[PDB]
RNA sequence: UGAAGAGUUUGAUCAUGGCUCAGAUUGAACGCUGGCGGCAGGCCUAACACAUGCAAGUCGAACGGUAACAGGAAGAAGCUUGCUUCUUUGCUGACGAGUGGCGGACGGGUGAGUAAUGUCUGGGAAACUGCCUGAUGGAGGGGGAUAACUACUGGAAACGGUAGCUAAUACCGCAUAACGUCGCAAGACCAAAGAGGGGGACCUUCGGGCCUCUUGCCAUCGGAUGUGCCCAGAUGGGAUUAGCUAGUAGGUGGGGUAACGGCUCACCUAGGCGACGAUCCCUAGCUGGUCUGAGAGGAUGACCAGCCACACUGGAACUGAGACACGGUCCAGACUCCUACGGGAGGCAGCAGUGGGGAAUAUUGCACAAUGGGCGCAAGCCUGAUGCAGCCAUGCCGCGUGUAUGAAGAAGGCCUUCGGGUUGUAAAGUACUUUCAGCGGGGAGGAAGGGAGUAAAGUUAAUACCUUUGCUCAUUGACGUUACCCGCAGAAGAAGCACCGGCUAACUCCGUGCCAGCAGCCGCGGUAAUACGGAGGGUGCAAGCGUUAAUCGGAAUUACUGGGCGUAAAGCGCACGCAGGCGGUUUGUUAAGUCAGAUGUGAAAUCCCCGGGCUCAACCUGGGAACUGCAUCUGAUACUGGCAA
RNA sequence: GCGGAUUUAGCUCAGUUGGGAGAGCGCCAGACUGAAGAUCUGGAGGUCCUGUGUUCGAUCCACAGAAUUCGCACCA
């Protein structure tokens, strides 16, 4: 599913709040966050292990907004690839269109990054899509359109663009409302809260 | 039953029964040489040898020998005599 | 394969009712040759080889014949309807059907049982023209008779609730005529212009959405399943989807023809006896007494208040005072189910002749429309008449 | 009996033929001699998408065996 | 780039060992729920029985012809008069039927039979092979026919019988006779078919002969391809299946097949086979492969490809290069149907449909566009092969059902020392967007070809023809207003399903009270149930979700990898010994086992390695490697085996 | 659509058949423990399948319906 929900009430018990509703608000502002989203249909305690082992596997499922499948789907690549398996999943996990767009400064929230894309006023190179995967690579052309330079919403997401360090392994163009994918990422500085060793022992049987 | 040429059957009746005689006039010219055998003879068992050479040969000729059976059966039948010889 | 047929005069339903005894199986075949000899005709006929297997299976008198035929009048299709009593259930869907009735009574008795019966089944839900025909006037040979007969078949008519003013009576013996006795087969041609003179035409609406009783239900030898009625209002073009609601069973299916009596059509209108045939479905998951509708109709419901008018006992009805805790069953259209009386408040006891609107629960949810008129027996007797006031759930 | 033909091998509503020399009484799907050619009649610019041989439509057409209009007309268009 | 365990016996504990769960899967079914779209799949059972429709023809360029249609001509009419109308005529288009050739032996479907000289792998030798194709040579001259047709004549039909006539690339002679065949040799013996276009010089009784081309025909020897035949090895299970075999085993000579063969026979011999499992019994189509799995292995054989087998039942033969011909024949049999009651007719395991069975599996749809297949020297016609459409969440994949912002944080619930907490930025409220659906309007592409003209630089006649070449022109689209693209309003039209006692992430309040009921296992409930029921809440998955069945995994718990036997499950009560398995030590030899190398082959598909193409992905696809293997060819001699000492 | 036949305490079956509902089991209660048994003492238990009609009176008779079963009937 796309969801639709309660975006922030999920940030209470995932004890961070990885990016939902940022652009005037985050943490315990105009929101009750930090607590437990039951009354004592959940409350706080001490912590299973099991229940850890299973958060943080969805820790790294949910920022890139991959379904069930998927994301085992580049588990089956990883470990089809001769080189690092942990590096591997990471790296196509990225290659999605909606992540590649929030980091260009499109979109002030991951979730409005991704319902960009779905309104037509996406594109890359000189073909128009409509679709929140794609093949993204090393010198693509990330293109807005001309009705998309002209909504008012594609400038209202610039602001906190300003406010976000945008990675180096792109260029970036909001001038001209371009930038290119001109190469792979660096995740020598995203693993960060990402611990690779954990995640594919329980992938596997 | 509703067949294209279903006729082929009727076709068939006549090419079954024509066959039949060419194979059967020469069926009746071999028990003509065994006859000589039987009498010793080369000179009746030659009244039926090189008399049923063109006859073996021209039906060869009408494939009604058929196949290596007819690079063979001008073989099988000169066979017979030399025995006797 | 199969043939073809078209839409030519208007197509009106009339068919044989009665009382056991009479002239009825006779009239509906003796009427039939002597018209088909004048008004038909044609050469290198189907008919002369294939005498007559299909008509003594498939039919009883139960509720229909699938005679069409047109006379140089109008188009004629001749149901052929119950009057005998163990099929009495049947009769009121099949004179539901009918734009007019060939009453046949034989002039030698008088009204019997099912002579009085039809014509006040008539009136209230049923057929709304009555043609009379003394029958047995080649046993009847006294003008005596006959003339004291009729005055006691006006006053059926005139208080069972249709003009008894004049009806044309035609008055011959159906047995002596089919067999070459002539005198009778001329009064048959007569036949075609009081089906005129009387009626003389309905007026249906093909423009509404589809609505079809169930008539019969098949799994043809060869090809798929049919199921058959007379159309009542609406249109159903050959390929076509369809939705079929009805008790507790709805149905999708999709139309992929609609014949009439193997003689194609590409239509089916209103007042018109067809037969329709359907991809998907097998005989026995249709059930009997859903209606066959467009995918754009109403759903089926169980409760409802209603207005229902309580009759007397003198033309039929209650005469006893009756309370909550009755089974009173509800014909609507094809067939009935069983609803149960309750009466809100301010009403518990409901005598003789009153009015009165009560809030039902059928037994089963049958598909349900506002205003939808209906009749309600019990002890095979109507109760009443009513309508449904207000749909609930 | 064998014939060079051609012979699907495209899903729905893609034409990717590829020329076989295949037999009559078997399929152009069923019993192949051989492939011979890749052929695209949509004219796809991908990684040899067309090859037609020169060796083999010059020695299984010596003992006789026919080709196909796209075919005969690629003959030339190949400059073979 | 390659495999993890947990729970469950006991008062406690450690082993042993069963049990269960977490995985992955399906031609799956079921229950609930259901926005779109792309790609794939979809009667597994009663191989039960079937209405109907269709799926099998095409060549006039071999024929004799003219039944219909349309013109040409012809006389004629109307003189409905130079225009309507009527008869005649095969002349021409064109073609009914009938003779003649080739297809109908394919393609398609099914897995019932079938443990298999059937399949698979690998070899082999005594064969065939129309369609295909190379070379050389030929096609000479006669005869007898018979369909149609015609005149009669029998039946309800099916379906006939007389009598007469005639054609051919039909039939049968006869001639000619090798690089032919047979024959040691000497010798002997055998073939046919022409039809088309065109034409200058000549000839004709004016039909044609003449000439030139073209396709087709005949023969002989090859090649290709495809196909018979043999062998070895691998192919399932049961000794509560141990004895088996008379063309049986073999040998002669006969006969037969295309060819090798007891394939078959006459005679002769009396053998052959077997526990390295015969014989018999159970069950099964087989394979590439498929699924799962770290692997080994096990399981499995759906779609797709190959092989084999079957077509109402049984049996049988005909023509042919090919058939025991699914929609050919005949005979017998049971069915089934019709009838003029005399007699006939039929076989969906072909497609689509029908009924019955079953848990379950779709429309009597459109079409020659395109691909392929068939007939034909061509044009052209034919196609339930095929391409499309349709129906079904049967599955795989993609996208959507809105984004932002918004608080004392709205009522409204729910829980609450009654302070509040929770639902909750969730809503209301504010702006911002219209994908996709819906509406209006354009629209690429899948088409190459063939057809009408023109160039030949061939061939001959120099010209034709025919073929060839480019050009020139009008066009070839079934799907379907296709991909796609533009506009149009308006959050509009688009969330559900299971679970929350432990394994296992995810609880409160009530009602019930070992009842009701729950439950994969371990197990729940006896009136203060995190386990039952409802509500509130919480959790995981999401156009699906959950349940079941089923196969492999975990399970190294059948173990070659990878298991035990004092007491946990297991050592015959004990010797002897036949087969079998096993062999101290040294030398010589051999090279079978074995080691090395080489060479074929190891189908396509499939995996992988590298790499592309569709708006992505699903899907499509290229090249490399793999193809673990097997046989063959040659070497090596340490070990294993043989031989010798 | 059309014809038969049949439903009596929670369970197992009587009964009238124009006249007024039992037995057996099993409950449920008061008693012992928390509950239950063993056992102890007390009580309760039918729209007579359903709905009508007749009569002072229907569970009985008569008629409509429902559900079970058992026979029938249907190729536009
Ligand atoms: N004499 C006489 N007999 C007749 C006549 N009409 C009918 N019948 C016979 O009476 C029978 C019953 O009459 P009908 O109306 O057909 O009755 P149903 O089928 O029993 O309703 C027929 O079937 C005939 O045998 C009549 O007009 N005259």
């Amino acid at each position: 599913a796309r969801y639709l929900g309660p975006k922030l009430k999920l940030s209470r018990r995932e004890g961070t709040d990885l990016f939902l509703k940022s652009g005037v608000r985050a943490i315990d502002t105009k929101c009750k966050i930090e607590q437990a989203p039951g009354q004592h249909g959940a409350r706080k305690p001490r912590l299973s292990d099991y229940g850890v082992q299973l958060r943080e596997k969805q820790k790294v499922r949910r920022i890139y907004g991959v379904l069930e499948r998927q994301f085992r789907n580049y588990y089956k690549e990883a470990a089809r690839l001769k080189g690092n398996t942990g590096e591997n999943l990471l790296a196509l996990l990225e290659g999605r269109l909606d992540n590649v767009v929030y980091r260009m400064g499109f979109g002030a929230t991951r979730a409005e990054a991704r319902q960009l894309v779905s309104h037509k006023a996406i594109m890359v190179n000189g073909r128009v899509v409509n679709i929140a995967s794609y093949q993204v690579s090393p010198n693509d052309v990330v293109s807005i359109r001309e009705k998309a330079k002209k909504q008012s919403r594609v400038k209202a997401a610039l602001e906190l663009a300003e406010q976000r360090e945008k990675p180096t392994w792109l260029e970036v163009d909001a001038g001209k409302m371009e930038g290119t994918f001109k190469r792979k990422p660096e995740r020598s500085d995203l693993s960060a809260d990402i611990n690779e060793h954990l995640i594919v022992e329980l992938y596997s049987k | 039953n509703i067949k294209s040429a279903k006729k082929r059957a009727i076709q068939s009746e006549k090419a079954r029964k024509h066959n039949a005689s060419r194979r059967s006039m020469m069926r009746t010219f071999i028990k003509k040489v065994y006859a000589a055998i039987e009498a010793g003879d080369k000179a009746a068992a030659q009244k039926a040898f090189n008399e049923m050479q063109p006859i073996v040969d021209r039906q060869a000729a009408k494939g009604l020998i058929h196949k290596n059976k007819a690079a063979r059966h001008k073989a099988n039948l000169t066979a017979q005599i030399n025995k006797l010889a | 394969s199969k043939e073809k047929f078209e839409r030519t005069k208007p197509h009106v339903n009339v068919g044989t009712i009665g009382h056991v005894d009479h002239g009825k199986t006779t009239l509906t075949a003796a009427i039939t040759t002597v018209l088909a000899k004048t008004y038909g005709g044609a050469a290198r006929a189907f008919d002369q080889i294939d005498n007559a297997p299909e008509e003594k299976a498939r039919g009883i008198t139960i509720n229909t014949s699938h005679v069409e035929y047109d006379t140089p009048t109008r188009h004629y299709a001749h149901v052929d309807c119950p009057g005998h009593a163990d099929y009495v259930k049947n009769m009121i869907t099949g004179a539901a059907q009918m734009d007019g009735a060939i009453l046949v009574v034989a002039a030698t008795d008088g009204p019997m049982p099912q002579t009085r019966e039809h014509i006040l089944l008539g009136r209230q839900v049923g057929v709304p023209y009555i043609i009379v025909f003394l029958n047995k006037c080649d046993m009847v040979d006294d003008e005596e008779l006959l003339e004291l007969v009729e005055m006691e078949v006006r006053e059926l008519l005139s208080q069972y609730d249709f003009p008894g003013d004049d009806t044309p009576i035609v008055r011959g013996s159906a047995l002596k005529a089919l067999e070459g006795d002539a005198e009778w087969e001329a009064k048959i041609l007569e036949l075609a212009g009081f089906l005129d003179s009387y009626i003389p035409e309905p007026e249906r609406a093909i423009d509404k959405p589809f609505l079809l009783p169930i008539e019969d239900v098949f799994s043809i030898s060869g090809r798929g399943t049919v199921v058959t009625g007379r159309v009542e209002r609406g249109i159903i073009k050959v390929g076509e989807e369809v939705e079929i609601v009805g008790i507790k069973e709805t149905q999708k299916s999709t139309c992929t023809g609609v014949e009439m009596f193997r003689k194609l059509l590409d239509e089916g209108r209103a007042g018109e006896n067809v037969g329709v045939l359907l991809r998907g479905i097998k005989r026995e998951e249709i059930e009997r007494g859903q209606v066959l509708a467009k995918p754009g109709t109403i759903k089926p419901h169980t409760k409802f208040e209603s207005e229902v008018y309580i009759l007397s006992k003198d033309e039929g009805g209650r005469h006893t005072p009756f309370f909550k805790g009755y089974r009173p069953q509800f014909y609507f259209r094809t067939t009935d189910v069983t609803g149960t009386i309750e009466l809100p408040e301010g009403v518990e006891m409901v005598m003789p002749g009153d009015n009165i609107k009560m809030v039902v629960t059928l037994i089963h949810p049958i598909a349900m429309d506002d205003g939808l008129r209906f009749a309600i027996r019990e002890g095979g007797r109507t109760v009443g008449a009513g309508v449904v006031a207000k749909v609930l759930s | 009996m064998v014939t060079i033909r051609l012979a699907r091998h495209g899903a729905k509503k893609r034409p990717f033929y590829q020329v076989v020399v295949a037999d009559s009484r078997n399929a152009r799907n069923g019993r192949f001699i051989e492939r011979v050619g890749f052929f695209n009649p949509i004219a796809s610019e991908k990684e040899e998408g067309t090859r037609l041989d020169l060796d083999r439509i010059a020695h299984w057409v010596g003992q006789g065996a026919t080709i196909s209009d796209r075919v005969a007309a690629l003959i030339k268009e190949v400059n073979k």
